[PDB]
């Protein structure tokens, strides 16, 4: 069943769709700085830890940094790791 | 001139009155530039057993 | 006696005769039919 | 067979209830003479008892394992089976009147609206007036429908309200 | 902090049906709960008050303690 | 003015030009049914075809039974005919209640249409060309045209009798099917049967004389 | 304006003329909002689309002789070797699963990021049968036609299997082999009381 | 009470609930005969659990000594 | 205006006397509007010529021997070796069924495309004989009473063959051997009681 197959394909094909299909989307819906404004503007160090602190820049040209990497490659990894999960009671309801 | 007339059925626009969204009779309207000049008579008495209440031209309106 | 039957016209007397009526209709429905736990006639 | 009920008719504790409460009535009936009183008395009691349970046998009535004939809410199982005399006719039968009532006293009331003391003639009834809305409320889920259609059953927003709406 | 992610606010106030149904819907929902305490202790309360009545209803039918359900008295 | 009750106090709503017009008016509403126009109109409708339905129905009963009493058929009574004619049939009765109920809601739901815009399956384009014969005529309930081949309805000579006798053939058949279920389920037997025996002994056999309709007599 | 869906009932005001396939139909309205009846205008021809091709799928998949549509994926369950005209294919569930939401994945993004476009010329359309012409607005009332015939007949699929277990094709013979003695009516599913 | 007090507890309204009795006859209860989706043997409901939970949960409400969905009337 | 229909009775205003084969026959007053009337006109042509054939048929059929028109269709079921003039053809029920629908629907489609068009001079009329003068008229008028009178020839075929069983030749020669013994009136059907 090759293992490393599975979640390297999950994980491959889950940051492909991240990066090359749904990111245009999923820029579209996180900018939320609207109507919707930050969450503090106050200087204390509670208020601080609500602020983006750290802006991760990447010299990917479509602006894909470790969060969105880590987020979709928990995806596929998730997924992966379903699809071995339910082909390790070799079958499945219907 | 101001207000509704003397038997006028008017509804009243207070909420915060019994008779709000009721229909009664106008009994009177004071000319003079006084706060609530209309005096409205109703058929049905309110909680403290009291059939009229002054409102202003604001709370009132025709039929 | 037009004021005697406004008497029993009044509110008290009405439902008593009222429900004189209902309950010996429903007496005399259980005398007759007695024991009506469905509708089956 | 619907949900484990057995029909009254083959159910043996139905017979064993029926036995039973002869049983109590002709124990009482040991006391007395041929034809007392209290004998007339207890052989109608004990004839309206087997008529009473000739009569839920035969009307297709379910029994539980206490003999005691179980009815059949349902729409579907009461009409599948034959149970529908149990609750869904009569449901229609009690929403008759019981709409009857209220289409009478609500017509009652608008009728008594008019007059200049309204409230003199909920005190002290118009009774030719009522009679006349209780004879021609027959005809009432008709006439609530077509009340209904023309928007004239509900009020508009001229009913009061507290200040938060 | 990290860029991703729902803001409460957006899904609050992107939930208005159209028809007008809600009305305005759930729009200006966000500032009503976070700015009281008392509706988030209604909410809180509500929840966990069902879900003592879902341990009560399911730790009898489903007794997941040993020799639990011959302990009648417990 | 041709009252039910010679005596009675007409409903105002039932001498209006309106319900005047109506055939068949003779006062009787002491339910007051008819008292809002709309409910009037509908209410002319749905008499209307329940009166032309239990004609037929009713002619359908008992003039095949007049007829096999007179040995001109077989026909059975009309509360076996259905498992009779289901036995002999191609269909069992639901497929056959379906067809029946979609082509009975098709014509039906064309005469809703109408009933709450007269004139409006006359719109072009719908039907093929026939739906300009389906604009029904000034009265509604009436609607002539292709159910109108023996052209009847153009005189206006015999309009209103005519109107009067349908509407009270109607209400008379409508009484009849009531009678003949009530006669089944009291003594039996068939309608001409029922005839017939009332004929052999009026004085005693009648609605009076079954264990049903008067238990207390 | 193709049509009233009930002849004497005048028309819904929000539905424009220029819609294809506009009959009226509304009776809920649930297009009155403008932006609710673009999504849902184009969300019509996509179900419809996509109705086709899977009525003429279960159609050819039973008139071929390869089963019916419903008996298809029981390769992955019931066994394997999944088969395509005959051919047998070498994808189990998994590879051919996740495949698929790759590629409808990227389908539909590239279809979602374009907005509302419900007809996009060009790559789609490389016969040149549709430049937004008399030709265009005919062609659209017939596809949105066929989608609502076939998203019909889809359901009509899956109602007649449910009720009867047979595929399309057999339950039309079924019928033409007794048109009265097997119909919905004669199951003993869709009239309970029948 | 009066039906009991009279000596005639026949008749008594005793309404059956079937509505949750269905519902227990879905969750497998073969009490009722229903045989609707879990009592039913036949079903996909019923074949896709019989690797899984089911026949735990089947011998566990078939068991009239548990509380587990217990018999139920008027 | 050829004839009358109804001696004494005044034509109906809308049925004008240039249209080939008016005797002034509404009386349902199908034809009042203009519109309903020319796709009345139209579907009275069509429905004649191809009752004119299908009677042409009926008799060519029985009265050169292969049959009547009812058992014809009869080769589907109860076997199969479809018959023309005797020469049997290599066509099952499917495929020739599939190719008149192919081939009516071409045609039909044309016909249809054409708007209102009932008199096709050219390709039809390939002998020249209507190019609408008074030749053409008459012949009009022949066309159409010609195609009603098939018409009701197609419909005593089918009315006569579910009364007697027989073919249209077979109950010419019942009735001319016992004109008064066989006829619609002696069997058990037409007349209910007798
Ligand atoms: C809301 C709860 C409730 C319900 C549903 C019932 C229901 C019933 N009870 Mg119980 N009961 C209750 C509360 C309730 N009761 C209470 C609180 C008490 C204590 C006071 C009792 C004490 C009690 C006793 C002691 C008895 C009952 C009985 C009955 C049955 C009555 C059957 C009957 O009379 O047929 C009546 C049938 C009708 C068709 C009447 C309907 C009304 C009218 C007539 C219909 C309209 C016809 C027509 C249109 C009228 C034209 C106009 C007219 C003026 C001519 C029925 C099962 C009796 C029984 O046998 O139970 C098994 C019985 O003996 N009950
Ligand atoms: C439509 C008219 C009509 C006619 C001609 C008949 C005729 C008959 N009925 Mg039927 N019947 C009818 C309506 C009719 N019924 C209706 C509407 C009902 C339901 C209430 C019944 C219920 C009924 C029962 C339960 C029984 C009969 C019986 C009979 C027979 C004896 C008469 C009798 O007992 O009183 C008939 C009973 C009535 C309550 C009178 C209803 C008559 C209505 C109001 C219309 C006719 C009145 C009209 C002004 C005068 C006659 C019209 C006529 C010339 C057409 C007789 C053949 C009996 C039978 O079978 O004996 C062999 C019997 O047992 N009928
Ligand atoms: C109040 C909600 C409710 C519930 C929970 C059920 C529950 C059920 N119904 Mg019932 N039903 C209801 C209301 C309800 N019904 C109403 C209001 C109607 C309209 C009269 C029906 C008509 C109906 C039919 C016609 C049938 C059911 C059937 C069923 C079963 C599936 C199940 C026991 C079916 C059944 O008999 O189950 C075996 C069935 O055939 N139901
Ligand atoms: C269902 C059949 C039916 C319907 C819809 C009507 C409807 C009507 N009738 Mg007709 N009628 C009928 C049967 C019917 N009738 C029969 C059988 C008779 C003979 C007994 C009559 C005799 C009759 C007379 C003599 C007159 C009417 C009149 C009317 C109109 C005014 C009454 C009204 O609005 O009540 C609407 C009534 C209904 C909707 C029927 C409701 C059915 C109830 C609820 C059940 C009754 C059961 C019964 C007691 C058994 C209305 C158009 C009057 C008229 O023509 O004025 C224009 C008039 O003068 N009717
Ligand atoms: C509302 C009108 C109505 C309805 C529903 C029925 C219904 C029925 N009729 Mg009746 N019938 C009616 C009016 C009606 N009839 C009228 C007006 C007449 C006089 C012309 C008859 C004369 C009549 C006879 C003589 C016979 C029937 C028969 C039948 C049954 C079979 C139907 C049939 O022939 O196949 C459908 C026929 C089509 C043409 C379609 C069915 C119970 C037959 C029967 O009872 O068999 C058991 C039977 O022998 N009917
Ligand atoms: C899911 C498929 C789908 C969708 C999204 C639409 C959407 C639309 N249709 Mg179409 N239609 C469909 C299927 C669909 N239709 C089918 C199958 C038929 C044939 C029966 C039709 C026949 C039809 C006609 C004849 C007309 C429309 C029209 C319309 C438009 C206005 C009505 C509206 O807003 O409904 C929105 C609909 C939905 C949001 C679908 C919701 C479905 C509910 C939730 C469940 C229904 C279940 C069903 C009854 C049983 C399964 C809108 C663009 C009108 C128009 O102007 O066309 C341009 C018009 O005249 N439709
Ligand atoms: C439609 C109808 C009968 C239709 C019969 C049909 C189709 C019969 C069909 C069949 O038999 C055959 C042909 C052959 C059989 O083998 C098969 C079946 C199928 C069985 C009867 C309506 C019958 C309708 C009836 C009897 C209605 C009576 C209404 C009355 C009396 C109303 C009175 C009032 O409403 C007013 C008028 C005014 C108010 O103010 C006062 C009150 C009093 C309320
Ligand atoms: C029926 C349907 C929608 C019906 C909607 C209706 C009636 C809406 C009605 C209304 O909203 C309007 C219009 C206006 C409102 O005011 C009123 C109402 C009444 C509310 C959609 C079907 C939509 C159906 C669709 C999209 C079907 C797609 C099918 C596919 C892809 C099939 C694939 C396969 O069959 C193959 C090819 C091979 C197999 O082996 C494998 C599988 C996968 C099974
Ligand atoms: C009778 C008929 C139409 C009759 C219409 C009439 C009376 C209309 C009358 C009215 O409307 C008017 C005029 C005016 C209104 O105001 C009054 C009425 C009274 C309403 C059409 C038949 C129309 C008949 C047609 C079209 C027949 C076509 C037949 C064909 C194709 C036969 C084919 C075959 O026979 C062969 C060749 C070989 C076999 O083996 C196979 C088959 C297939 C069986
Ligand atoms: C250089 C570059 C490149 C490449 C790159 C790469 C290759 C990257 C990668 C990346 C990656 C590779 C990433 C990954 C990630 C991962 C993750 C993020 C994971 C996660 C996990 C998780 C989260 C888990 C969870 C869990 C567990 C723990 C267990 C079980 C359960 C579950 C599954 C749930 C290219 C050529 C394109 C070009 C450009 C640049
Ligand atoms: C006053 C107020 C308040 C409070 C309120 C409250 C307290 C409420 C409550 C409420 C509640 C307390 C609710 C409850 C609910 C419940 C629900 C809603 C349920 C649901 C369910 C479901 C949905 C189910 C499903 C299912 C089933 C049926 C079974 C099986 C499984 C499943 C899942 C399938 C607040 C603060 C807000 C503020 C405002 C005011
Ligand atoms: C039947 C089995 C398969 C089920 C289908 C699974 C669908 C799950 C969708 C997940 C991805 C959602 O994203 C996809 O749909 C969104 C709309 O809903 C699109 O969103 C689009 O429409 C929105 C309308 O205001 C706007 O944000 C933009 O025009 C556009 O982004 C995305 O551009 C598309 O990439």
């Amino acid at each position: 069943l090759d293992p490393q197959i599975v979640i390297s394909g999950s994980t491959a094909a889950f940051l492909a769709i991240g990066r090359f299909v749904f990111l245009g989307y999923q820029r579209r819906e996180a900018n939320f700085d609207s109507t919707v404004g930050p969450k503090t503007t106050g200087a204390t160090y509670f208020d601080d830890l609500q602020k983006n602190s750290t802006i991760f820049a990447t010299n990917d040209p479509a602006g894909f940094n470790i969060i969105d990497v880590a987020g979709w490659g928990a995806l596929g990894h998730a997924v992966g790791f379903a699809v071995l999960a339910i082909n390790s009671l070799q079958g499945a309801n219907l | 001139e101001v207000g509704p007339k003397r038997g006028s059925l008017v509804k009243i626009l207070r909420p915060e009155s019994y008779w709000f969204n009721q229909v009664g009779k106008v009994v009177s309207v004071d000319q003079s530039g006084v706060r609530y000049p209309v005096v409205v008579r109703f058929e049905n008495q309110n909680y403290a057993g009291v059939t009229t209440n002054n409102y202003a031209l604001d709370e009132v309106v025709a039929a | 006696m037009k004021d005697f039957t406004t008497y029993l016209s009044t509110a008290p007397v009405i439902a008593t005769i009222w429900f004189t009526f209902t309950a010996g209709l429903l007496i005399e429905i259980n005398r007759y039919f007695p024991d009506p736990l469905v509708f089956s006639f | 067979d619907i949900a484990g009920l057995t029909p009254c008719s083959e159910s043996k504790a139905y017979a064993k209830l029926e036995k039973k409460e002869l049983k109590t009535l002709e124990k009482r009936l040991k006391q007395y003479e041929a034809d007392s009183a209290p004998a007339v008395a207890l052989k109608a009691t004990m004839e309206r008892t087997k008529a009473r349970f000739a009569n839920y046998a035969k009307a297709g009535l379910l029994c539980g394992n206490d003999g005691l004939p179980h009815l059949i809410a349902d729409p579907g199982l009461a009409l599948k089976y034959g149970h529908a005399g149990e609750v869904f006719i009569p449901t229609f039968g009690f929403l008759y009147v019981a709409g009857y009532i209220g289409y009478v006293g609500r017509q009652y009331l608008i009728a008594v609206k008019g007059e200049a003391k309204p409230t003199d003639k909920e005190i002290i009834i118009d009774v030719p007036l009522a009679t006349k809305l209780a004879w021609q409320g027959a005809g009432w889920p008709l006439a609530a429908v077509q009340e209904l259609q023309r928007g004239t059953l509900l009020e508009k927003e001229e009913n009061i309200t507290v200040s938060p709406r | 902090n990290f860029g991703i992610g729902h803001r409460m606010q957006a899904i609050l106030e992107a939930h208005t049906p159209p028809s007008g149904s809600l009305g305005a819907g759930h729009k200006g929902l966000f500032d009503t709960v976070n700015n009281s305490l008392h509706f988030q202790l209604g909410l809180a309360l509500a929840s966990v008050g069902t879900i003592t009545s879902l341990v009560a209803q399911h730790m009898y039918s489903l007794p997941p303690y040993a020799f639990q359900a011959i302990d009648f008295t417990t | 003015r041709q009252s039910w009750l010679p005596g009675s106090q007409i409903p105002a709503h039932l001498d209006t030009p309106a319900a005047q017009a109506l055939a068949g008016n003779f006062g009787f509403d002491p339910l007051g049914l008819g008292k809002d126009p709309v409910a009037l109109r509908w209410y002319q409708q749905a008499e209307l075809i329940h009166c032309r339905t239990a004609m037929a129905g009713v002619a359908g009963i008992l003039i095949p039974g007049l007829l096999t009493k007179a040995g001109a058929l077989n026909v059975p009574e009309w509360y076996d005919a259905g498992k009779v004619a289901i036995e002999n049939s191609f269909a069992p009765w639901g497929s056959l209640l379906a067809v029946q109920l979609f082509l009975c809601g098709f014509v039906e739901a064309k005469r809703w249409q109408d009933i709450r815009k007269p004139g409006s399956q006359g719109e072009p384009g719908s039907f093929l060309g026939f739906e300009a014969s389906l604009k029904g005529t000034s009265e509604l309930g009436y609607p002539g045209g292709p159910f109108d081949p023996l052209g009847l309805s153009k005189e206006a000579d015999k309009w209103a009798d005519w109107k009067l006798k349908e509407v009270k053939n109607g209400r008379l058949a409508m009484l009849a099917f009531l009678g003949f279920v009530a006669q089944k389920y009291a003594t039996g037997a068939g309608p001409v049967d029922n005839l017939a025996a009332h004929l052999k002994d009026p004085w005693h056999v009648n609605y009076a004389t079954n264990g049903v309709s008067l238990p207390f007599l | 304006k193709a049509g009233n869906w009930l002849p004497g009932s005048d028309a819904p005001a929000w539905l424009p003329d220029d819609l294809p396939g506009n009959y009226g139909f509304d009776p809920l309205s649930l297009g009155k909002e403008p932006a609710s009846l673009k999504r849902f205008t184009e969300s019509e021809v996509i179900h419809g689309r996509w109705a086709m091709l899977g009525v003429a799928g279960s159609l050819a998949v039973e008139l071929l002789g390869y089963g019916n549509w419903y008996d298809a994926p029981l390769w992955a369950v019931n066994g394997g070797k999944a088969t395509w005209f005959g051919i047998e294919v070498p994808f189990d569930l998994n590879a051919l699963l996740a495949f698929e939401f790759v590629a409808m994945a990227a389908a539909e993004g590239q279809r979602g990021d374009a907005g509302g476009v419900v007809y996009p010329g060009g790559a789609f359309d490389p016969l040149g049968f549709a430049k937004d012409s008399s030709k265009s607005g005919e062609l659209k009332l017939k596809e949105i036609k066929n989608g609502r015939l076939a998203m019909v007949a889809f359901l009509g699929f899956v109602a007649q299997h449910a009720a009867t277990g047979k595929g399309p094709i057999a339950a039309l013979g079924e019928h033409l082999a007794n048109p009265w003695g097997a119909n919905f009516a004669t199951n003993g599913i869709s009239v309970p009381f029948f | 009470d009066v039906m009991q007090a009279f000596g005639t507890p026949e008749k008594q309204i005793l309404i059956e609930p079937v509505f949750a009795q269905w519902i227990q006859a879905a969750h497998g209860k073969a009490l009722y005969g229903f045989d609707f989706l879990l009592s039913s043997k036949t079903s996909a409901a019923f074949a896709n659990g019989q690797s899984l939970w089911l026949p735990g949960w089947l011998d566990a409400i078939n068991n009239n000594q548990n509380s587990l969905f217990l018999t139920i009337g008027p």
